[PDB]
Parts: C-alpha cells; structure tokens; sequence
C-alpha cells in the first residue's frame, strides 16, 4: 500500500516532499529496469480537450511501456461538443465505468478536480487544467533537475519569461519550495513578473529570491536555467520588441555558465531559445521531455499498483 | 596606394566596414574600390577603412553613417590631396536600411521603403516609424 | 482654400489646435444648418478591413447627408486582396482611380499612411489603423466635450480602463494636450496603465496628471468621465475579478458628481457602464455617438469642398 | 434607338466591331464631358457571387457617376440562394422585378446567359462567368489600347502568362481579331499555352501569330505588352521555378522597348510585374483600371438610355 | 545485422535492387508465417499531417500484427498547429525521445528527410512527403507485381493517368528501372505526360518505353496495367471531358487481356476504374492494398530487428 | 601592399568579390583583410581581389568558389612567398549558401541548412536538393 495508491494526481499542492521523492525514486528504478507487463490488463483513458504534443504522446507512450491499453481523444467530436450538454460530469461518470484511470487536459481551471467527484474509484490524473495546475510537468522537471544536479536542495534556479501567467513555473517554484536552501532568480518583463502570492509564499518559508533585468546578470551562478516562452500576444508588439533581447537565450550567452548548468524549457518554444544552443552541452530540454516518460510511468505504476516490488 | 580622386571613409569601428558596404550598396559601381578591415589605427587598435574613387557623398549620405560609425571621418580627395574632410552628423530621417520592430506594422508585407524619424535624447537615439508611428530605441531597431 | 482642403486625415499628431477648432466649428454649423447637396456628384469609398458599426455607419450616413454616393466593403473577404492576395498598395492604387476620397479602417498600424503614398491626389481618412490612430473618433469626442462643457481648456478629465492599449484614449490625451490648463486623472488596472511615452509628453508640456485606483476616488471633481472597456481578455480571469469593481460605473457612483459632468464612452461598451446609468442626466455616450455624424460630416466637407463655406 | 439599347452584354462573341467602336466612342465622350444625371431614377443591381475589387467597385462607381442607385451583394452567403438553396433562375426571376438592369459575376460558366432567360426585359451585364466571358474587361482593355496607341488595327500585341485558362486574354484576342492587321505574340509556359481553338480562329482569319518562350524575346516590337498572372497554383512548384524568370517583367527588361509601348494587366497582379516598373512611362495597368469607369459607364448609358446622346 | 537495420526509409533512390528484394522476401515469409510478438515492447509513432485511409491504417495495423504499440495523430491539434512554431524539427526531436520508430506523412517535400536529422537513432519511415517520395507504396506495388507475375524482370508495364504529377508512378518507374528488360507504356493526356527526366533516366539505362493514345492500344500485351486517377482539377473541365474516355477503364476493355494481366491502382479512385471491373479476375487493386500489410510489416521488422531469424 | 603569410583570392570576376564576402561571411574575422574591387587586369579586364591574413582554406572551401569564380586563383602565400596556388574545382555538394527554388520544400520554413548535390551537364550545372530531391539548373538556383 504505497502512499500514492489509487490517489488522484490533481494539484502540486496535494503532493508532499515524500510524495515527490517516492515518484522520482520509482521513475529512476523503472528507467533502469522497465516492467513492460506491469499494467497489463489495464485500460487507460487519454482525454485531451485542449491541444498537446508532449503531454499526451508521452503519457500514452508511458501507458504502453507498462503494457496498458489506451482509449481517448485529442479534441471534441464526441458527446460533449456534438450533442450539446453531455456535461463533463456525465462524461466522466460514463468513461469511469470503462477505464482504470483517467488522464485529462482541459481549458477550464478545476476540471480535473471536478472529474474526481464523478469518477468513483477511478484515479484521474491532471495533464493540465486552465491556468491552474500541471503536476506531471512539474514531476518531470524535478526528476530532470534531480537527475542532472543529483539533488533538489540548495540549488540556484533561475526562471525566465512569462512568470506572471505560466502555470508550470508557478508549480515548479511551489514544488522546489518544499525543499531546502534553494535560491530563485526571476527574470521577466515588468508586465509579466512572477506574481506577488508566489513571493509571499517564498518569504513565509525563508527562501531567497530576487528580480533581475537580464539572464547575463545571473548566468554565472545558476544550476538550472528554466526557460519558458513569452507569448507576444500578452504584450504590445512594440512593447515586446523593446525588452525581447533580455529574455531570449543564445549560445554565446552560455560563455560563463557552470559546467553543471542545464538549460530547461517545458516546450514548445518559439524563439526564446536560439537553435545554436541545441548543440551545447547545456541544452537539456529534449532530455527533459524524454524524462516525461519515466516520471509519468512512475505515476501510473504508483497509482495503479498497491505494492511495487521493484 | 592613394587614389587620385574619390572618397575615403576613415576610422570605421571594427565589424562596421562590411555592414556599410552591405546596407548602402557601396560596392555597386564600376569605380575602383579599396577596403581595409581590422587595420591598425594607432590607439583604437583596429578600424575599417573604405576608399571609393571618382565618387563623393552629400552631407546627407554621410550623416547616414552616424548610427554605425559616429567617430568616422569622411575624406574628400581630389588630385591626390585630402581637400575637405567632415564627420557624420545625426540625420533627420533614416530610410531603407532599418526594419520596424513592430510585427504588426504595415511596412513588412507591403512594397514600401522603411523610414524612421530621428530624435536624440536620454543617452540614446529614438527612431519613430513613418507608418505605425511607434517609437523605439536605436538599440532595438539596429538589433535586427 | 480652407486649411484642410485635400489634406489626408491620418494621425491626431498631424492636426494643429487650429485644425481641431476648425473641424468643430464646421461641425457646429452643419449641425445647425444642413447642406444636403454640398457633396453632390462626389463618390466616396468606405473600405473597412476590420469590424465596425459606429465608425463605418456614421461615416457613410455623413456622406449621404451631404449628397455624396458610396462604394466599398465591410470585410476584405470578397476582394482581390483577400482572395488572390493583392497588396493594399495596388488595392489603393486602383480604388483611387475611382473615387474622390477614401475612408479606411485597417487591422495593421500604418495602413492609412501607406494608402496615402498610393492614392495620388485622393484624400484618405483613417477610420482606425491597428493600435495607432483613430482621429475621427477624437474629433467627435472633442466636439462632444466642448458642446457639453462649453470649452476645451482648464478641464478636469478622467479616463478609465485599458489605458495601456487604448488608441482612442491615447489620441484624446494628445489632442486635449494641445489646449491649455487641462488636468488628467488616469484610472486603470496596474497591468493596463497609461504608457510612459504619454506621461512624458504631458510633462514636457507641464500638464498635470495623476493616477488613481478607483473611479469613486475622483468623481467629485471631474468634468468628463471618459470610460473605455477594460479589455478583460487582456488579463487573467481572476486578476480581473479582484480589481474589477474599481473600473466599472453604475448609477450609485454618481451621487457626488458635478452637475456639468458627463460620462463618455467611444463604445461599444460591455460591462464597465451599467445600464442604470443610461437614464441619468450624466449619460452622454449615445449623444457622443450621434455627434459622430456632425464632425465626420464637417471633416468630409473641409477635405472635399475647396474654399471654406461654414 | 442606339444599337445596344436594352441589349444584354454577355459574350465578346456577340459584339460586332461596330458595337465595340460605339462603346469606346461613348466612353471617350463621357470621359471628356460627364453626364451626372443621365441615369437618374434608375436602380441597378450589383450581384457578385464571386470575389472582386475592380470589376464590382468600378461598375458601382459608374452607376453613381451617372446618377443611378444600387442594391446587391458581394457574396451569396446571405441570400436565399446560399441559405435555402434557391435557384439562380428564381433569384433573377425575382430581382428582375425590382431593378432596371443587372450586373452579375458568377463562378459558373453560362450564368449570365441563364439570367437572360429569366430577367424579362431587364438587361443583364456579365461581370465574369467562370472561365467563359468577361466582356466589360475587354471593353476597357480596348479603350485603353486605342487611347495609348491611337488605333486598334495593325498593332503588335504580346500576351503573357496563363494563356490556356485566362478568359480575359481569350476574350481580348477574339476582340482584337475583329479589327485588321493585328499580329500576336503568345508568351506562356508550355503547360499554359494559348488553346488551339483560339489559334485556329486566328488562322481562318489569316491573322499572324507566333509563340515565344520569353518576354525579352519580343520586347523590341510590341506596342502592347499584355501581362496576366501566371497561375502558379496551376503548376508544380518546381516546374514553375524553372520557367518563372521568362514570364515575369521588371524595369530592366524595358531597355529596348518601343517608346509608345504600354504594359497592361487586368489585375490583380502578384509576382509577374515587379513594382520597379510602376514608375516607368510604360506602366499603364492602373490607368487601364481607371479606364474601367469610362466604358463601364458608356456601357450602362447605351443599354439604359434609349436614343443615342454621345 | 541485416542491410536495412536501423535505416531510414525515405527515398526510393536510397533503395537498391538487393534492398527491394530483401524487403519483398521478408514480406513473403511473414505473410506465410506471422510473428505477432516480434516487435513486442516496441512503441511506434504514427504521425500523419495529411489525410490518408490506406497508408496510415495499414501501417498501424502492421505494427499491431507484429505486437508493437502505437501513438500518433491524424492531423494537427497538437503543438505545431495550436501553439504556433513548434517546428517540425522540435516536434521530431521530442517524439523521438518517446518512440522506437517514426512513420510520417507530410505535405512538404523533404519533411521525412528533415525528421531524419533530428530523430537521433530513431528510424523514420516516409509515408509520403509532398510530390516527392512514397516508398512504402512502391514496396507494396512491387511485392504485388512480383507475387502475381512471379518476377520483376522482363515485364510489360503500362501506366495510365496523371503521369506528370503522380509521385507513385514516378517512384514505381524508378523502382522497376532497377530491374532488367522491363518495357513501359505511358498513356496520358498531353497536359499530364510522364515527365522528361523519367524518360532520360530510362534512355540512360537502355529501357524501352513508348507513348500511347489509349489503353485499348496496348491492352493485349501488358502484364501490369497500373492505373492512377487523373484529377480533373489539374485540367479544364472542358479539356478533361474531351480525353476522358481514353484514360478510364471498364470491364469490356479487358476483353483481350492476357490471363496473367493484373489491374493495379494505388487508390483511391474516382471513376477511372468502373466498378464493373471489380468482378473480373484482372481486378487486383484491393489485393494490392492488402499487401501493404505485408510489405509494411516486413519494413518494420527489417528496420527494428537486427537479425530476423525466420 | 603584398601580404606576409595568409591567403589571397585573385582573379574574381567583377561584382563577385563582395558577393563572396557575403555568402561565406569571410569578414567576420579579427584578421587584417584588404579588398580590391574593380581592379585592372588582363585575362578579364576588371577583377576583384581578396586578401585574408593568417587564414587558409581547405581544398573544399576553395571548390565552393566554383559557381561564382570558376577561373579564380587561390594563393597560400607565406613569408612573402606564393607557397601553393590552387584553382576552384566543382564540388559535389554546396551547402548553406544556396536557396531551394521549390517553394513547397521543407528547407524554407525549418531551422535546417540548405544543401545540394552538384552535377555537371554541359551548358549548366544541375543542383539536387537534399530535402527536395528536385533538381534545378544552377542558373535557376543562383539567378534569383
Ligand atoms: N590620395 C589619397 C589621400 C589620402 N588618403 C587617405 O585619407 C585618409 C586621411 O589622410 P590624411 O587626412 O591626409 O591624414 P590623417 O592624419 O589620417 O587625417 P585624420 O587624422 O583626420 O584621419 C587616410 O586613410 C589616407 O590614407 C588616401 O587613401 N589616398
Ligand atoms: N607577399 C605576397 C606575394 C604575393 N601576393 C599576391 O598573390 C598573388 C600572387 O601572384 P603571382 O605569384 O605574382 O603570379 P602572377 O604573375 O600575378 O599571375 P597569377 O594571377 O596567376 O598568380 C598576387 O595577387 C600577388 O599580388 C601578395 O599579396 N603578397
Ligand atoms: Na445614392
Ligand atoms: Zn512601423
Ligand atoms: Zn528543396
């Protein structure tokens, strides 16, 4: 009876330090020694009501690597969009009589939580719900940070881009805040600054953070340079252009980076990360996405199997 | 190595001599051109140098060098001697070579030449697009 | 001829104080004594490449009120530019051989200015170009403010809402900043504050302006409460909700307003002005819209009719 | 009455040489001395079932330049034919009870001819019908050629581009083939050559014509360089690229052109005519478009005004 | 270590006679004796950016017949179409960290080749890339020809339809040209003739070919009558109608066909093959498509297994 | 003046020198470079000349000059002595510099370097795009 057995994976707020570690530990074991028949006989729903390349494809791939089957959809051409109503509630109430677990991405905040109240004992895993949570993305970022840094404590972590609206940067900050001595560097346009509540949360825990103008400023001391895109749509085409240069990364900027420094990006990117960075040893975004496989496999195993004998 | 008659652009900061040749299509003539890149200046270490025989520039053509080579010196040479010499004065407008940073600006998709109004101020030059009327820092416009 | 004869009307920036007074004086005369045949034998193009109900309808009604004919379109879908990707330049190059003046609204900044370089001796009037200009909107606003306050100087003017992106408020501020003694009160969410370049412009001219977080905070001294719609979509759903009540107007908020104060709104409105304000004596947004006729009419007369004739 | 009074204008094939001369002579008089009220009290329908900027706008401007009113549409989306699948016949049967003449452009060949059988005594003018006719386009082309060359016989005319599918070039060739001594030069990609039925038509009349693979190959003797857009989409992306340069025009290609030679293009253009040709004295495609007014105007006057009145 | 192990299947130009034979030989063995657990534990991406019925469904079915799992999409509702950018490059770089092989169909020529430079060691198989290659279609056509004719040498092969633009007829001609003594018969509309470069290629190798007016002409001597559709869109509705009759097959036309003659069509068809042909012993298009299963299974086995012990 | 040790591209046809400086971004170095455009010559009347100090080109970097300066002469000059001269021979692949004529080619919208296979055909040179597999005359690829 592991901690996460038959548990819903909805909010990063619902996960403890132990919970996170349990998941990452399992992700490591399964990576080193796969268990392709672990979830055999299991059928899992993959319901995406919003676009996705990596979250859906990796989750579904993770299900197969464990031997589970898949049913679901990439958008609405089902009873919900076609024949009106078919509330999300009734949609889940029905699907939960078919599958062993539900993975869902939805445009409204709270969707995944809602599914939870109509899915009976079928565990639902939140693959993104509006501007709220995106827990499996955080789990893979942490595994990726712990893998390349060998730890989640006393790290110098810089976050760049749209810190105001990015749900993944919010979740990662929250997550890392469950560990000790980490130091944050928020680099963003004035209009997209890390929200004040995140800063209060950090103060409340005695965690150090500071605001910076450009990457070049903090480069020399970061272990993890977490990049995110700054959608121009959230700014005035003119406004953007004036501050662009200080939120986009290019090879040369890495000239004085620590040997261990790894550049991360939840993806997709547009131009905030120049392609000439891809060839550097620091580029670790594709490896990061590759880890989604292990983090997500770990999650499905912990939630679907009461006692992982690995 | 000292042209009979023509123009000589001296004291061009490193990595700007090529740009100038590019942006202003200086190499698009039959006239003999002589170029020097990364040459020893005496103090600034190296600087680019361009010579164009049987060719002279108006004070407006020279002013167009201000943003790229402010300290540059344009020398008018006739009959082997450097008759007159002048330094680039900030221009009133800059057309054709700059690109408006506003992606929604009409100038991008349509067949018109770029154009910005030049106004010097707080530590830098501000450029205003004739079209979208958005103003930017010469640093951001020149950045691309 | 009159100072605006055959002139293009593109940017508020290119209209002197005398030009604005000239348009308003003309708008007042025509309003008082109509000239149904002043523009007989003239054919004007009404070209809208972006949605519009008031700016296009009033302008076309103005053309008819003066005896002129109309040709044009409401969207570019059924035009060569639209189907066979013709350039705006060629579109104008061609249309300018047909009509005596061109009224255009376009989604891209600079459009109207561009038309100018391809319309030969045909006047073009900017009905809105991206986030840049909307001069005829300001002309009717000015007319409206002067008609209700009796002057355009030494006024207390408040502007509320999306001040960061609103082109009509940017334009109105510039326009009013051509007259004397005006003092401004800017009420907008932190994320949508009036841009700095506007604030500097006001300083160089030694014009007094101040920021306020609520409408109720300035009610007592404003002569003009200029309301615009808080572009909600420009904010996080929850962000908006927290500051909302400070940027919406209702009848009860007008308890201590000045007798001469008028509430204006370029429209359309959505939420910002409750309907219970409609029947209060302060409500002047529809009268404002009605004033679009005169002004739009005065503008056309000055541009197309040679010698004055007020 | 005049020979075109109440006649339908459907196919270039139904217009005699005298008819073309009559329209041009009328187009010249109206151009010189306007008749603003010639069609007062007339209401004309402008019905476009396919996109158009010049043909529809000029035609409507013409109606107004003559004092007539207009009703119609730019697309069939919001008409009974369009929503409740009404037949074109019924549409005309009905509209013909409202107006004094019908101008229509339709995607299907024969449309205008069909309208004719259901419009009672209401004249219909073909503004384009599939790949069949576009007579008013040819009328303005002829006017334009005669205005710049002083005649319509013994001319050297080159036509370039999509000669296989271009209806305007098919029509112009037929029209010019009604006059004497004209010799043609057809420059088109092998895949888009002038159709045989046109070549035979020219032979039966003993008219000289020849094929050429490049514009530069005939430049020196043409009086009219009639450019049309190489419908790229009608070719393999790579196929096009290989022969492209032979069918595009730029200023440098005009080095050995005849002083009287004019470059025409029914428009819209895309690539085929570079903009550096615009300011050369040979560029006459916009003047050509402007000539659409006169002609379209002459056509309407002849059809709707009884006795002549040049 | 078979020849095709971990090799990309991009262009027919990259396949040798031996390569083709190796694939067909394996296709035969796997057909006779399936190996349903061969690719167990493997997960394969099925990425179709363009429509498809047979190529995608058979490939995916082939994966299951070998025991492999599948993840992918039928169009774009992922990060590439939804959230802009997400270049094809980044899309592959990410997906290749999930799957063991990538099957892709894309509208641009060169897409599959491009995927190859970002997929690391993950083999990508081209299921169609613009008007360039479609190798798995050729592999199944050859297997189908070799199966019904018992050979790929000294064959009388007629190809009918759009030979100019058909990427599959081009590829098959290239393929067969890697064998000896084959004789080709190209029957097509003048406007859609087999391209000259294909003909040079044949001359260069001393392979006989000839152009024919109708099928009836070569019928009596063909072993393989390869049909393809002649999309009317690539011709003038009128033009088409005049030559249609000679490029469409009907039962009666088979009256004098060799007993061994098999009619092939890559599908889908519209009318070029009348349904009354379906009942004849010559009809072999559905069998042909059925072979896609074996050809494609063979490919996946050769590429994913270093040593097929069958 | 004659350079010490480095390389010197001689006999470039007029209007190709600058083109070469651009296409191969040879001016993006901190090395002294002297350039002569539209200089007098005999075997071609007027030519361009590029001198790059302390820099050398692999025999493949030279072949890349073929489509632009087929009759050019590269010199290795070291210690004021013309070490080893070399003539540009047609390479079998040209990358980065060319642009694919096929507008539907994936190379345009993606972050990939262009690349063609070279093949001589008498009268012209055939260039086959790696992504495309489409072949075009160098006259079509270069002549844009
Ligand atoms: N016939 C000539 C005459 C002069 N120059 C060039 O003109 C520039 C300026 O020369 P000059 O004014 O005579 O001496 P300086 O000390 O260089 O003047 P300044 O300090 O202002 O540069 C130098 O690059 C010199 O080589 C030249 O190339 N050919
Ligand atoms: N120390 C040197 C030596 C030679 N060169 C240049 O390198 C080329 C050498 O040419 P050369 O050996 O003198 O033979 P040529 O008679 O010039 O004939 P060709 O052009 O075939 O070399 C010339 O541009 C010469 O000016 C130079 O710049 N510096
Ligand atoms: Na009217
Ligand atoms: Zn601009
Ligand atoms: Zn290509």
């Amino acid at each position: 009876a592991n901690p996460l057995y038959q548990k819903h994976i909805i909010s990063i707020n619902d996960l403890s330090r132990d919970d996170l570690n349990l998941v990452l530990a399992t992700a490591a074991k399964l990576k080193a020694n796969p268990q392709p028949e672990l979830l055999k006989h299991k059928v899992i729903a993959s319901c995406f009501f919003e676009a996705s390349t990596r979250t859906r494809l990796s989750f579904e791939t993770s299900m197969h690597r464990l031997g589970a089957s898949v049913v679901g959809f990439s958008d609405s051409a089902n009873t919900s969009l076609g024949k009106k109503g078919e509330t999300l509630a009734d949609t889940i109430s029905v699907i939960s009589t078919y599958v062993d677990a539900i993975v869902m991405r939805h445009p409204q905040e709270g969707a995944a939580r809602l599914a939870t109240e109509f899915s009976g004992n079928v565990p639902v895993l939140n693959a993104g719900d509006g501007s709220n949570q995106h827990p499996t993305q955080t789990l893979l970022d942490l595994f990726t940070i712990q893998e390349t840094q060998g730890r989640l404590d006393n790290l110098h972590v810089a976050m760049v881009g749209d810190l105001k609206y990015g749900r993944t940067v919010h979740s990662l900050t929250q997550a890392l805040a469950k560990f000790d001595g980490n130091r944050f560097y928020f680099i963003a346009p004035d209009a997209l600054a890390m929200p004040q509540y995140i800063l209060d949360m950090l103060d409340e825990k005695g965690i150090a953070w500071s605001l910076h103008s450009s990457i070049e400023e903090v480069m020399a001391e970061v272990d993890i340079l977490y990049m995110t895109r700054v959608q121009k749509e959230r700014l005035d085409p003119s406004e953007y252009a004036n501050v662009k240069a200080q939120f986009v990364l290019r090879a040369s900027d890495l000239h004085n980076a620590k040997a261990n420094m790894k550049v991360l990006h939840p993806l997709p990117r547009v131009d905030e990360i120049a392609t000439d960075v891809d060839k550097t040893p620091h580029a670790w975004y594709f490896q990061q996405a590759g880890n989604g496989i292990f983090a997500r496999q770990a999650l499905l195993a912990l939630v679907l199997n009461r006692d992982l004998v690995l | 190595e000292a042209i009979k008659r023509g123009t000589v652009i001296d004291h061009i900061p490193a990595q700007i001599g090529f740009k100038l040749l590019s942006l202003f299509k200086l190499t698009e003539t039959d006239q003999r051109i002589t170029i020097g890149l990364n040459l020893p200046s005496g103090e600034m270490g190296r600087k680019d140098l361009i010579k164009i025989e049987n060719t002279f520039l108006s004070e407006d053509q020279v002013d167009q060098l201000a943003l790229y080579a402010p300290q540059a010196t344009v020398n008018r040479i006739d009959n082997y001697e450097v008759v007159g010499k002048s330094r680039p004065s900030l221009p009133e407008r800059i057309d054709n070579v700059l690109v408006c940073p506003n992606s929604n600006c009409i100038s991008h998709a349509e067949p018109v030449s770029s154009s910005f109004a030049v106004r010097k101020r707080a530590n830098d030059i501000a450029l205003k697009c004739k079209y979208c009327e958005k103003e930017f820092s010469h640093n951001v416009v020149l950045a691309n």
